[PDB]
C-alpha cells in the first residue's frame, strides 16, 4: 500500500478548456430569408455557433464543456443575472448573518479573494490529444477539425 | 477513464524455453514479510493536533493516555518509555488547547455566537 | 499573499484590488478566511492529512517563515530558507489584475 | 441611556459583575423617591422607636461604616475573557469585550456608549455624535507565547474610576506580594539545609501569581500579637509542645 | 455627523451638513453606504415619501456591489417603486440586498 | 542519551553517595552538595568544580 | 520496532546466566554481590525496546 | 476535565438520582460525558484510618488525589507468612526475590530446621523484593504521590487512602481481615494537583447532610482556597452546552420586609428563611413579585405561615444572628410586605431523623404560645390520598 | 551535539511566524515552553545496560 497522503498532481482534460459561455436571456425568432443547404437533395439546417435571441450576455462557468477525468470539485458557478448570485458571497464570513438575501458591506473583498482562488483553482489540468477529423465543407475547406 | 475521489469537496513458432527456473529454494535470512510487516507501519504518517485552530464556522476546535498506548503493545501493565516520572520539571508546558481561541481570549461562550450578540445588540424594527 | 491582500503587512505585495471595500481584519477574521484557504486547497487536491494546520492557529497575519535555537551564551542561529517561484500565488495576480 | 424624563444616577456595588465569590458586602441605596434610612440607623440607632428615624448625632459613624463597606466590597482583580470584532460599521472595525452570564444583548449597548446610531437630535445623540471614534474597546495587548492567552489587555469601556483606582491600589499590593518559583527553589532548598532537594523548571513562563511575601515588621506584628494573645494560661501551650513531641 | 430635525408649524424638516446649517430635503448628496446602515429601519421611514415624489437624488457609495437584472417591455408602462422599497426595506446593518 | 547534561549527571550521581565522607567546594551558601542528580537539567547549575 | 526488526544481532541474557550462575556464595554469609546484580538486572525479563 | 460535587456519589445510583439538576444544574440536554465515581467506600477508608491520625494531615493528604489517574492497591500478609505462601506453589514468584532464596525455596522438602532456611528468612526483607511498600506507619502525605506514580502500589497495612485494595493470595494465609472515562466526571473529594479541576460551590457548607464531607470542605476552604476554582451552577450548565422517599429537594429564600405605608415602597430589613423545600414552593407557586401575609383581619394568610412553618428560622443579613417575628398587629415592628429575591442553595437533606426507629407515641413540647389551635385546623385540612395522615381525631 | 561543552550546548529551539526586520507582539511559540532542548522522554537505563 502507499500508505502516505498522495495528492493528485497530473489532471487531464478532453473538453474545452474555455471558462466562460454565453447564454441567452431572452428568446427572439425572426423571419428568416435562407432556411438550409442543399447538397444534392440533403438539406443541412444553419446551425449558429452560440445563441442568436433577443438579448444575449456571458455568464461565468468553469468547465462547462469538459470531459474530465478527475474533478478538483472546486468550481464556481454563477446564474444568469436575471436572478441573483448573492450566496456566493454569503458562504464565506457572514457567520452568523440574517436575512439570507443579504451580504456584508465588508466582506467583499474576502468574498472576491476566495471567489478568484476557487477560479484558478478550478482550472488545474491538462489538455488531452483526443484525436482529429477532416471535413470537406464548402464554408471551411481542408481543416482539419479536432473531435 | 473516470477516477473516483478519495474525499468529499464542495458540491457532494516458439518453443520450449531453455533457461528459466521455479525451484524456490532460498529462504529470506532476515525474515521478508516480517521486514515489511514492520515497514507498512514505518510508512504509516502520524496523526494531527488540530486544537487551537477554528474551523469553517470559526468557532474553536496527555500523560494518563499516551502511555496507554505502550502498555497495551508491550503485553505489560507497566511501561519503559514513559511521558512521565520524568525529573525534568516542565511546570510551564503550553499545550494548545480549545480553551484559547486566536486572538488571546477565552472560550466559555463562542466564537460565532457571540459575534451574533454582538451584531443583534443593535437591531431596528418597523413602527406601527 | 492573500492575508497580505486583505489586511496590512510588511510583505512586499503588488496590491492590483482596493477598490472593492474590507475592513481592518483582525486575529480571528485572519484565522477564518486562512481556514478557508486551507480547506479549499485541501478538497481541491484531495489530502486527507493536512496542510498548514497549526500554522491556522495564533494570528495569522504573517511572513516568511524562520526556525532557530539558541547556545548558552545567548548566540542564536537562524536559518531563513529563501522563496521559490510562486504558481498558485502569482496565477492569483494575473486573474486579480485581469 | 435611559430614555425618561428624569433620571438621576445611584449608588450599586457590583451590578455588573460575574463574580466569583462574594464578599457578602453590597451597598445597595434606593433612588431618592423611596427611602434609605435603614443605612444610616445601622449601627447605634438601636433606640430609635419609629422605623423612619435615625439619630443625627451617629450620622459621621453611619457614613463611615458605609464608606468601609463601599471600598471593602469590590476588592476583586479584573479578569478578561472574549475579544471579538464586528461586522457593523458602527465603529472603525474596533475589537469588542465579550462577558458571560445569560445574555449579552443589553450589555454591549451598555458597555460602549459610543458605539450607538446617530438619528435624532436628541440630547442622547446629541451628545454622542460629538464623540471620538477610535477609543472604543481593545487597543493594547501583551502576547508572550504563540497560541495562548494575552497576558493583560486595556480597554476602552464604561466604568466608575474610583472603584478603578481602588483596584490598582489593590492590584499594586498584591504585584508587591508576588514573588518567582526560582527563589521558592532557593528558599525550600536552604530551608531544608540540602537534605531535601527541590526543582523549578527554567523555561519561558506564561504568568504566575504567588502572593506570598511579606515584609519583616508585619512578621513582627503578628507575633507581638499572638504573644500577647497566649498569655498567662499554658494550656495554650501544652498542645504545641505535644505536637513538636 | 448626520442629524434629523423638523418643527411646528409648516418646519421643514432639517438634516445635519458635514459642516454647515441644517438644510432641507431638496438637493443633491452624498452618502457612503454605512449612513444608511445605521439604522435603516429609521432612515427609510424618514426619507421614502421625498424619494418617491420629492426632488431629492442621494447618491450611496460602495465602490463595490453584486447586481441583479430585471428586463421589460418598453412598450407599456413600467415602475420601479416595489423593487427599490424592497432594496431599501430589506438593507440590514449586516449585510446588502444587491 | 541525548541529554547533554549526562556527563554532570554521571559526577553527581557518585557525588551523592559520596556526600560525607570525601567532600568538594561549592560556589555560594544556599546549594548544599548532597542535592540530588535529578535536578541537573539545564547548561547552568553547572559546578565550578 | 524497524530497527529491531532489521538489526543483525540478537540480544539475550543467557551471557549474563551462563556467566553468573558459576558463582555463589558460602552458606554461612548474609550478602552476596553476585546475587545482588542478578536480582538488580533482573535477567528473566526480554523488554528491549 | 473534573468537577467536585458535595454529597457522596456512586457510579451506580448516582445516574439514577440525577445529581447535576439536583444540585440545580440546567443539564436536561443529555450531554452524557460525565462518568460518576464511585466514592462511597472513600467515607468508610476515612472512618476507618481517623483511629490512628489526626484528621489534618489525613485530609491534607487525600486533597491531592488526581481522581482521573488511575491506581490500585495490592495487599500483602506479613514476613513470617510470605515465605510459606510462596513454598507452596512456587510458580508465582517475582524475580526480585534472590537466586539463593530461589534455590532454597524451589524443592520440596519441609525444611522446619535446617540453619541455612533460618539465615535466609532472618535474612529476608520484604521492601528489596517490592520497590514501593507504603509501610506500617507511613506518614500518609507521601501514599497520595505514590499512589500517583504508580498504577499500582504495594502495601501490608489494611489503612489507606485510595481506590481498591486487592489480595495477593488467598484469604485463609492472612491475618484479621481499568475503568471507562468520559471528559467530564463529578466527584466528591476534589484535588487541587490536577490543573483543570473545578469545585462545586454554592451550596452552604453547615447544611452538608453528611459530616465527613463538612469537615473536607471545611478543611479545604480554610486552606488554600485562593488557588480553588469556585463555579456556579450557570457555569456548570454552560460547561455541559425504585425512588426514594425522605431525600427532599430542599432550598433557601431570599425575602426581604417593606412597606407601602406611605404611597411609597421602603426597604427596612433583610431576611433569610434557611432550609425550606422546593416541592411546597412549587406547589404553592412562589415567584419574585410583592406579597401581603397578613389579611386584613389581624390572622395570617396562612400560607406564610405554612411556609415558616415547615422550614426553619431567620439570620438577619447584616448581624448573621437569630430573628423571631412579631406574630401582632403593633407598632414596634409588623411585616405587611415581602419580595422574595432568589434562592441560594439546592441541596438535599434526609427527611426521616436518627431518633425515630420504632413504630411508638411522639411527644412534642412547645412554648406557651405556640400556634397550637391553627396548626390543629392546618393538621384538619389534610387530604392527599383520600386519606388524612393527622386528623383532629387523635391529636 | 556537544561533549563536556558549557556554552556550546543549545537551550531553545525556537520557531517563528514573523520576519526580522519589523518588530511586532513577541510571538514565541509553542517548543520553547519546554524546560530542556524538548519534549522530554524517560528512559530505563536496565534494559540499556
Amino acid at each position: 500500500l502507499l500508505h502516505a497522503d498522495t495528492p493528485r498532481l497530473v489532471t487531464w482534460d478532453a473538453g474545452l478548456c474555455t471558462s466562460f459561455k454565453i447564454v441567452p436571456i431572452v428568446p427572439a425568432q425572426v423571419p428568416q430569408d435562407v432556411l438550409a443547404y442543399t447538397f444534392f437533395t440533403s438539406s443541412y439546417a444553419i446551425q449558429s455557433p452560440f445563441p442568436e435571441a433577443a438579448v444575449s450576455r456571458i455568464v461565468v462557468h468553469t468547465r462547462w464543456a469538459s470531459n474530465v477525468d478527475f474533478d478538483r470539485d472546486s468550481s464556481v458557478i454563477m446564474a444568469p443575472p436575471t436572478e441573483n448570485n448573492i450566496h456566493l458571497f454569503k458562504q464565506l464570513l457572514n457567520t452568523e448573518t440574517l436575512s439570507v438575501r443579504g451580504a456584508n458591506p465588508l466582506m467583499f473583498r474576502a468574498n472576491v479573494l476566495h471567489m478568484l482562488l476557487e477560479f484558478v483553482l478550478d482550472n488545474l489540468y491538462l489538455n488531452r490529444h483526443t484525436g482529429f477529423s477532416q471535413d470537406h465543407t464548402p464554408f471551411t475547406e481542408g481543416a482539419n477539425l479536432r473531435s | 477513464k473516470r477516477i473516483p475521489r478519495k474525499t468529499k469537496g464542495k458540491s457532494s513458432p516458439a518453443t520450449a524455453e531453455p533457461g528459466t527456473s521455479n525451484c524456490e529454494h532460498y529462504k529470506a535470512r532476515p525474515g521478508i514479510a516480517s521486514v515489511q510487516k514492520a515497514t507498512e507501519s514505518a510508512e504509516l504518517p502520524m496523526k494531527n493536533n488540530d486544537e487551537g485552530t477554528p474551523d469553517k464556522r470559526g468557532n474553536t476546535k496527555e500523560a494518563d493516555d499516551a502511555t496507554k498506548k505502550q502498555a497495551k503493545d508491550t503485553e505489560k501493565a507497566k511501561a519503559q518509555v514513559t511521558y512521565s516520572d520524568t525529573g525534568i520539571n516542565n511546570a510551564n508546558e503550553l499545550s494548545r488547547s480549545g480553551n484559547v481561541d486566536n486572538e488571546g481570549g477565552s472560550n466559555q461562550k463562542p466564537m460565532s455566537t457571540r459575534i451574533a450578540e454582538a451584531t443583534s445588540a443593535i437591531v431596528s424594527k418597523h413602527p406601527a | 499573499t492573500l492575508v497580505a491582500q486583505i489586511s496590512e503587512t510588511q510583505y512586499p505585495v503588488d496590491r492590483y484590488l482596493d477598490w472593492i471595500p474590507s475592513l481592518r481584519a483582525s486575529a480571528a477574521t485572519a484565522a477564518t478566511f486562512a481556514e478557508w484557504v486551507n480547506t479549499s486547497m485541501k478538497t481541491a487536491f484531495d489530502l486527507s492529512d493536512m496542510l498548514l494546520e497549526p500554522l491556522l492557529s495564533g494570528d495569522p497575519r504573517m511572513t516568511q517563515l524562520a526556525i532557530q535555537y539558541q547556545q548558552y551564551n545567548g548566540r542564536t542561529f537562524n536559518v531563513i530558507p529563501e522563496m521559490p517561484g510562486s504558481v498558485i500565488a502569482d496565477c492569483v495576480q494575473l486573474t486579480a489584475e485581469v | 441611556f435611559p430614555e425618561a424624563a428624569v433620571s438621576r444616577i445611584v449608588v450599586h456595588t457590583r451590578w455588573a459583575s460575574n463574580v466569583d465569590f462574594d464578599r457578602d458586602s453590597s451597598v445597595i441605596m434606593a433612588p431618592p423617591t423611596e427611602n434609605n434610612i435603614h443605612l444610616f440607623k445601622q449601627l447605634l440607632n438601636t433606640e430609635t422607636l419609629s422605623v423612619r428615624g435615625a439619630n443625627p448625632l451617629m450620622f459621621r459613624a453611619n457614613v463611615l461604616h458605609m464608606l468601609l463597606e463601599f471600598v471593602l466590597d469590590n476588592l476583586y482583580l479584573n479578569r478578561h475573557t472574549g475579544f471579538s470584532q464586528d461586522h457593523t460599521p458602527f465603529t472603525e472595525g474596533a475589537n469588542l469585550r465579550s462577558l458571560p452570564g445569560p445574555d449579552a444583548e443589553k450589555w454591549y449597548s451598555i458597555m460602549y456608549p459610543t458605539r450607538m446610531g446617530t438619528p435624532n437630535v436628541s440630547k442622547i445623540c446629541n451628545f454622542v455624535a460629538s464623540c471620538v471614534r477610535n477609543r472604543v474597546g481593545r487597543f493594547d495587548r501583551a502576547q508572550m507565547m504563540n497560541g495562548a492567552m494575552s497576558e493583560w489587555v486595556d480597554v476602552f469601556e464604561t466604568s466608575d474610576a474610583l472603584t478603578v483606582s481602588i483596584r490598582g491600589r489593590w492590584m499594586a499590593r498584591l504585584a508587591r506580594m508576588n514573588i518567582n518559583p526560582t527563589e521558592i527553589e532557593w528558599a525550600l532548598t536552604e530551608c531544608a539545609q540540602g537534605y531535601v532537594t527541590v526543582t523549578s523548571p527554567y523555561a519561558p513562563s506564561v504568568n504566575r501569581l504567588m502572593p506570598y511575601r511579606i515584609s519583616n515588621a508585619e512578621r513582627q506584628i503578628s507575633q507581638i500579637i499572638r504573644v500577647m494573645n497566649i498569655g498567662n494560661n499554658a494550656t495554650v501551650i501544652q498542645p504545641v509542645l505535644q505536637d513538636i513531641s | 455627523d448626520c442629524r434629523i430635525s423638523f418643527g411646528m408649524n409648516g418646519a421643514a424638516p432639517m438634516i445635519r451638513d458635514e459642516t454647515g446649517m441644517m438644510v432641507p430635503f431638496e438637493g443633491n448628496w452624498i452618502f457612503p453606504l454605512a449612513l444608511w446602515q445605521m439604522n435603516t429601519r429609521y432612515f427609510n421611514q424618514q426619507f421614502d415619501a421625498w424619494i418617491k415624489t420629492g426632488e431629492l437624488r442621494i447618491r450611496i457609495e460602495m465602490g463595490a456591489y453584486p447586481y441583479m437584472l430585471h428586463y421589460y417591455d418598453p412598450r407599456q408602462y413600467a415602475n420601479a417603486w416595489n423593487l427599490t422599497s424592497a432594496w431599501l426595506e430589506e438593507i440590514t446593518p449586516t449585510s446588502i440586498p444587491s | 542519551t541525548t541529554d547533554p547534561c549526562a556527563p554532570v549527571k554521571a559526577f553527581m550521581t557518585l557525588a551523592n553517595m559520596m556526600v560525607g565522607f570525601e567532600t568538594i567546594p561549592m560556589d555560594n551558601q544556599i546549594y548544599t552538595q548532597s542535592r540530588r542528580a535529578s535536578a541537573f537539567s539545564t547548561p547552568h547549575t553547572w559546578p565550578r568544580c | 520496532v524497524l530497527l529491531q526488526r532489521i538489526s543483525p544481532l540478537q540480544i539475550d541474557p543467557t551471557i549474563i546466566s551462563n556467566t553468573m550462575s558459576t558463582v555463589s556464595e558460602s552458606t554461612t554469609q548474609t550478602l552476596s554481590p553476585a546475587s545482588s546484580i542478578l536480582g538488580k538486572l533482573r535477567p528473566s525479563n526480554s523488554d528491549f525496546s | 476535565a473534573y468537577i467536585a460535587v458535595p454529597a457522596v456519589v456512586d457510579s451506580r445510583s448516582s445516574e439514577a438520582i440525577g445529581l447535576l439538576e439536583s444540585f440545580g444544574v440546567d443539564a436536561g440536554s443529555d450531554a452524557n460525558d460525565v462518568s460518576y465515581q464511585d466514592h462511597d467506600y472513600v467515607v468508610d477508608q476515612l472512618q476507618y484510618m481517623l483511629d490512628g491520625y489526626e484528621a489534618g494531615d489525613v485530609i491534607d493528604a487525600l486533597v491531592y488525589r488526581n481522581w482521573l489517574h488511575h491506581s490500585v492497591y495490592c495487599l500483602l500478609p506479613p514476613k513470617s507468612q510470605l515465605l510459606e505462601y510462596w513454598k507452596s506453589n512456587p510458580s508465582v514468584i517475582p524475580d526480585n526475590v534472590d537466586r539463593r532464596l530461589r534455590k532454597r525455596l524451589m524443592l520440596k522438602k519441609d525444611l522446619r530446621k535446617d540453619d541455612e532456611y533460618n539465615q535466609l528468612a532472618r535474612a529476608f526483607k520484604i521492601s528489596d523484593v517490592y520497590a514501593p511498600l507504603i509501610s506500617s506507619t507511613t506518614s500518609p502525605m507521601t501514599m497520595i504521590q505514590n499512589l500517583n506514580q504508580g498504577e499500582i502500589v504495594y502495601t501490608t497495612t489494611d489503612r489507606v487512602i485510595g481506590a481498591r485494595v486487592l489480595l495477593y493470595a488467598p484469604r485463609k494465609y492472612y491475618a484479621s481481615t481499568r475503568v471507562p472515562h468520559s471528559r467530564f466526571n463529578v466527584g466528591t473529594f476534589p484535588s487541587i494537583a490536577t490543573p483543570k479541576c473545578s469545585v462545586m460551590s454554592g451550596v452552604d457548607i453547615e447544611s452538608i447532610p453528611n459530616e465527613f464531607i463538612k469537615l473536607f470542605y471545611q478543611r479545604v476552604k480554610s486552606i488554600h482556597a485562593n488557588i480553588l476554582n469556585d463555579i456556579s451552577p450557570q457555569i456548570v450548565s454552560d460547561m455541559i452546552n425504585h425512588v426514594d422517599v425522605y431525600r427532599v429537594d430542599v432550598v433557601n429564600v431570599l425575602f426581604e420586609v417593606v412597606d407601602v405605608a406611605d404611597g411609597l415602597r421602603s426597604v427596612s430589613r433583610k431576611l433569610i428563611m434557611h432550609t425550606v423545600p422546593v416541592c411546597i414552593l412549587e406547589l404553592l407557586g412562589i415567584e419574585i413579585a410583592d406579597y401581603c401575609i397578613r389579611q386584613e383581619d389581624g390572622m395570617f394568610t396562612d400560607w406564610f405561615l405554612l411556609l415558616t412553618m415547615l422550614s426553619d428560622g431567620l439570620t438577619d443579613r447584616r448581624t448573621h444572628c437569630q430573628y423571631l417575628i412579631n406574630p401582632s398587629s403593633m407598632p414596634p415592628d409588623v411585616i405587611l410586605n415581602i419580595s422574595i429575591t432568589g434562592f441560594i442553595n439546592r441541596h438535599t437533606i434526609d427527611v426521616m431523623p436518627d431518633v425515630y426507629d420504632f413504630i411508638k407515641p411522639i411527644g412534642a413540647v412547645l412554648p406557651k404560645g405556640s400556634f397550637k389551635s391553627t396548626i390543629m385546623r392546618v393538621l384538619d385540612s389534610i387530604s392527599v390520598l383520600g386519606v388524612k395522615i393527622m386528623p383532629r381525631a387523635h391529636v | 551535539y556537544v561533549r563536556l561543552d558549557r556554552d556550546r550546548v543549545p537551550t531553545m529551539v525556537g520557531v517563528t511566524r514573523q520576519s526580522r526586520d519589523t518588530i511586532t507582539q513577541p510571538a514565541l511559540s509553542l517548543s520553547t515552553t519546554n524546560t530542556t532542548v524538548g519534549v522530554p522522554l524517560a528512559l530505563d537505563a536496565r534494559a540499556i545496560t
